């Protein structure tokens, strides 16, 4: 009966870091992705395995939707097949993901004309992440992996932050992402 | 229901400091933005900055963080404005509002405000009111009704409360708006049109409040033989 | 910066009147637009957002449109809890820009009504303090223009009188004013005669109402 929420996520107050990305699972909904893909909003629209505008043609056993912030020059990153910083130690999708890649520009609330520097990425890590992992920690990291304790010669912190100021080119400008995943294996979430 | 419950009136000389509040209850207040409007007097509105409770996170507008501090204390739900340094130009009523939230690339306004608290900044002392009648004489009638009234003069900090006959006469009653004398001290005048002939039957009596000063003083207004 | 200007500043009209107000924006908002209500001594209250976007509990004759520079607050039929003021607000640029319009106050349109105009010497109680406030009342009249000048011994006074205005009455739909003249007892007792000359719109002719000092 219910209209899936996408609403909640699109127009989250609060996004987190990409490191710190956050998932919600969408279910036993009806989900009308024509509030997406007739608005000439997004910048990033690009839809893998699936045609955006057929969309509200299938039915799926769940979607997810996840959430973060990079800088524009980041987000072709938030692709299948991907190598980088962020597609190496924050967000990985699947080589054959089915889903969607949705983002847009936030200047205005995420950057400041003094800098905002409270999003933050992850740019050392011992291995690239699997497809859709999720690493929160904040372990002191050492080159030759033992445990070390700042400050001391080869220890670094592993986050660093993105500074988000409204004066800068648009590829360091914060965007909004969300990730929409279709799951396929009795389905819950159809078009109306 | 969400609520904003802000600090009381405060009357401050300039060059002190001061710390005006607001708590929020009704919500999760670590969820949304809040943040601080001045509207000085006869004037309209201007946002002063908004802050979101338990990120560190504050946006000023315009030119105000030179001036105001703005900050909150999530463990009491309350969102601060603070001056260390006030000028008589602070005087204003300010407003604490909710954000409701964003969507897409920009915000959204307010969707519950304070109460508001009122902010009077002088180098003036508290003083009560002198208050003289307005006696009707035959200047104060026309065609059968008559004007009276009370002089309500040179108090400080606003406001006075006026009532005729302790609340028994309301019909007609005007209670002007106080003025800022140069002096630095408020005036105001209330008045009232009553029928000529109840001038000889109806006594009337100007009740005037000023709690700042704890002054409270009735008036008989004497109608005037000339 | 971003300048927002409502038109008109000022808007007399009656229930059941549909009411527009307009706010044009010095660029491009896209739809981050804001209206708000605001009655004397009250806090605003948020009635749109979104430039369209209805605030949950307002009436459903308030309704938005715009995008863009230019944006429209249209009340469908105007209603006796409606005279206030209305700000637009944009919310498009970071909060370091958020600005509001000057406000467009709604009043109540009523038939002319000349004021009643009183005059009062000043009390001899004040005059034993060293001062002396001579107060002129224009009562119950509409429009809100009216003008006051003081004559002491025929000599139009300007720079020592204030006055003071009533709000609308929400009953009778009309003003009052009071203009006070304030001399010391000195300056006072030089002079005999003290008029206040009213003109208003309601008056085909200037109305004095003046006494000599000392006369009572
Ligand atoms: C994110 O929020 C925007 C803004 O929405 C307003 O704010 C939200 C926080 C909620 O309170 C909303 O209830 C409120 O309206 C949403 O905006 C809008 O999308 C709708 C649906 O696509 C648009 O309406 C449609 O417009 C088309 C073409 O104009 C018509 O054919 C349709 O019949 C329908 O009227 C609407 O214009 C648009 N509003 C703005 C200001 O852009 C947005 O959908 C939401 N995001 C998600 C994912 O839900």
């Amino acid at each position: 009966t219910n209209l899936c929420p996408f609403g909640e996520v699109f127009n989250a107050t609060k996004f987190p870091s990409v490191y710190a990305w956050e998932r919600k699972k969408i279910s036993n909904c009806v989900a009308d992705y024509s509030v997406l893909y007739n608005s000439t909003f997004f910048s990033t629209f690009k839809c893998y395995g699936v045609s955006a505008t057929k969309l509200n043609d299938l039915c799926f056993s769940n979607v997810y939707a996840d959430s973060f912030v990079v800088k524009g020059d980041d987000v072709r990153q938030i692709a299948p097949g991907q190598t980088g910083v962020i597609a190496d130690y924050n967000y990985k999708l699947p080589d054959d993901f089915m889903g969607c890649v949705l983002a847009w520009n936030t200047r205005n609330i995420d950057a400041t004309s003094t800098g905002n520097h409270n999003y933050k990425y992850r740019y050392l890590r011992h291995g690239k992440l699997r497809p859709f992992e999720r690493d929160i920690s904040n372990v002191p990291f050492s080159p030759d992996g033992k445990p070390c304790t700042p400050p001391a010669l080869n220890c670094y912190w592993p986050l660093n932050d993105y500074g988000f100021y409204t004066t800068t080119g648009i590829g360091y400008q914060p965007y909004r992402v969300v990730v929409l995943s279709f799951e396929l294996l009795p389905a819950t979430v159809c078009g109306p | 229901e969400v609520q904003l419950v802000q600090s009381g009136a405060e009357v401050k000389k300039p060059g002190e400091s001061l710390k005006i509040s607001c708590q929020g209850s009704g919500y999760s207040f670590t969820s949304y933005w809040i943040g601080w409007v001045r509207q000085m007097p006869g004037k309209g509105l201007e946002w002063m900055g908004i802050i979101y409770p338990g990120e560190s996170d504050t946006r000023y507008s315009s030119s105000f963080q030179g001036h105001v501090t703005i900050s909150a204390d999530k463990s009491i739900s309350t969102a601060y404005l603070q001056w260390s340094s006030l000028k008589a130009s602070d005087t204003a009523m300010y407003y604490c509002a909710r954000i409701r939230g964003v969507y897409s690339s920009g915000w959204i306004g307010g969707d519950y405000w304070g109460q508001g608290t009122l902010v009077t900044v002088s180098s003036a002392s508290t003083k009560g009111p002198s208050v003289f009648p307005l006696a009707p004489s035959s200047k104060s009638t026309s065609g059968g009704t008559a004007a009276l009234g009370c002089l309500v003069k040179d108090y400080f900090p606003e406001p006075v409360t006026v009532s005729w006959n302790s609340g028994a006469l309301t019909s007609g009653v005007h209670t002007f708006p106080a003025v800022l004398q140069s002096s630095g001290l408020y005036s105001l005048s209330s008045v009232v049109t009553v029928p000529s002939s109840s001038l000889g039957t109806q006594t009337y009596i100007c009740n005037v409040n000023h709690k700042p000063s704890n002054t409270k003083v009735d008036k008989k207004v004497e109608p005037k033989s000339c | 910066d971003i300048q927002m200007t409502q038109s008109p500043s000022s808007l007399s009209a009656s229930v059941g009147d549909r009411v527009t107000i307009t706010c044009r924006a010095s660029q491009s908002i896209s739809s981050y637009l804001n209206w708000y209500q605001q009655k004397p001594g009250k806090a605003p209250k948020l009635l749109i957002y979104a430039a369209s976007s209805l605030q949950s509990g307002v009436p459903s004759r308030f309704s938005g449109s715009g995008s863009g520079t230019d944006f429209t607050l249209t009340i469908s039929s105007l209603q006796p809890e409606d005279f206030a003021t209305y700000y637009c607000q944009q919310s498009y640029s970071t909060p370091r820009q958020w600005t509001f319009g000057q406000g467009t106050k709604v009043e109540i349109k009523r038939t002319v009504a000349a004021p009643s105009v009183f005059i009062f010497p000043p009390s001899d109680e004040q005059l034993k303090s060293g001062t002396a406030s001579v107060v002129c009342l224009l009562n119950n009249f509409y429009p809100r223009e009216a003008k006051v000048q003081w004559k002491v011994d025929n000599a139009l006074q300007s720079g020592n009188s204030q006055e003071s205005v009533t709000e609308q009455d929400s009953k009778d739909s009309t003003y009052s004013l009071s203009s006070t003249l304030t001399l010391s007892k000195a300056d006072y007792e030089k002079h005999k005669v003290y008029a206040c000359e009213v003109t208003h719109q309601g008056l085909s002719s200037p109305v004095t109402k003046s006494f000599n000092r000392g006369e009572c």
